[PDB]
């Protein structure tokens, strides 16, 4: 599965306005969901990263595209709750709908 | 939006995504000012968030 | 002047208040020692054994 | 027996700290991929009944 | 009126505040301020632009 | 200060679902009461 | 002692850059499934008052 293919499972899609830009590689290797030297370890997605990382990358690139000016590297720095708690709640919501 | 309270006008690009994504990105940038300002202006809520 | 809501200290600028809110009344550093799946168990254990609490050297 | 037990507790330099046991146990690393974690298991068992 | 939420100075217009932010707090990193960071990013952008033509100049 | 901030799912749902279904399926095998017997 | 220390710091070609150590450390690969990562701990030890 591709990044967007899996990220759409929670209705995270690509805006039509982006369809004229080469966003692929940026989302692939410029939106760090876990930079070792910056992220707090609490945000470490661990094994669920296989399906967690695309979601975080989509959120990161969305924020980066939001601000004006040149495109900058996007990095997750912290999740207030543990990444495990976030994954658990997401699984609950996925099961609910 | 053109200008939020406490911010500077024209800092949001047109490529801002619609829907929840746009909301999240806006709030993420706006986070710290809101939290600090709320503390000064309003009494604290009754149990942790 | 700008003020806190927990310790209710006062600050000359909003920026100084923000960093205080991000540093004083935040979570403790010891929480980061282990995974939540363990920390909850640790918390349960300590709460369970609170009855063994040592009495103050005044009642004795 | 109760009276003597209280007296002993009242006067003794010995102190019991459950934290010391938790600190020692939690030093051990293990994979998060196993369905069963002994560390969680023993901590659940150690608790007093009643 | 408007306040510079870092140095706590007051200003009559958003223009005056913005000019103060660009000029005075040119290198600050407080999260409450955005524009100095973007300007800083633009400066990085230009430096990369130099790296382009420095190994690919323009001929007449 | 805290009320429910420690609340999540605290066990693997797959195992519990498998367990719960299994027990329910074999629930018909259970014993009779002495009155009925 | 403060006087001499400031004088020393005033004139010295030596420069202390904390980043070099973190870069040398953080780049070490490790499995994410272990419950304790020594990298995080050692960072947490020398990070305070950085
Ligand atoms: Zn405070
Ligand atoms: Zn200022």
């Amino acid at each position: 599965a591709q990044l967007v293919q899996i990220a759409r499972v929670v209705h995270l899609s690509i805006p039509s306005s982006w369809m004229t830009l080469n966003t692929g590689p940026y989302i692939h290797h410029h939106a760090y969901d876990f930079k070792p030297g910056i992220t707090q370890p609490s945000a470490k997605s661990r094994d669920k990263s296989i399906w967690m990382s695309p979601i975080l990358k989509l959120l990161c690139t969305s924020y980066a595209m939001t601000v004006a000016g040149p495109v900058r590297t996007s990095i997750v720095t912290e999740i207030d709750g543990s990444a495990a708690a976030l994954s658990g709640n997401l699984r609950v919501w996925m099961r609910d709908v | 939006p053109i200008l939020l309270p406490g911010q500077t006008p024209f800092i949001h690009s047109c490529y801002m995504p619609p829907g929840d994504q746009g909301m999240f990105s806006i709030l993420n940038g706006w986070r710290d000012w809101l939290i600090s300002h709320a503390s000064t202006t309003l009494p604290p809520l009754r149990h942790n968030h | 002047s700008y003020v806190c809501n927990v310790c209710n200290a006062r600050f000359s600028t909003m920026s100084a208040l923000s960093e205080h809110l991000r540093s004083d009344h935040r979570d403790d550093a010891s929480t980061l020692l282990a995974t939540p799946m363990i920390n909850n168990a640790i918390r349960s254990f300590l709460t369970a054994w609170d009855g063994i609490r040592i009495l103050s050297p005044d009642v004795s | 027996v109760e009276a003597l037990s209280t007296l002993l507790r009242s006067v003794t330099p010995l102190v019991l700290d459950p934290t010391v046991l938790t600190n020692a146990i939690t030093t051990i690393s293990e994979s998060t991929t196993q369905t069963i974690s002994p560390i969680s298991e023993i901590l659940r068992l150690l608790q007093p009944m009643g």
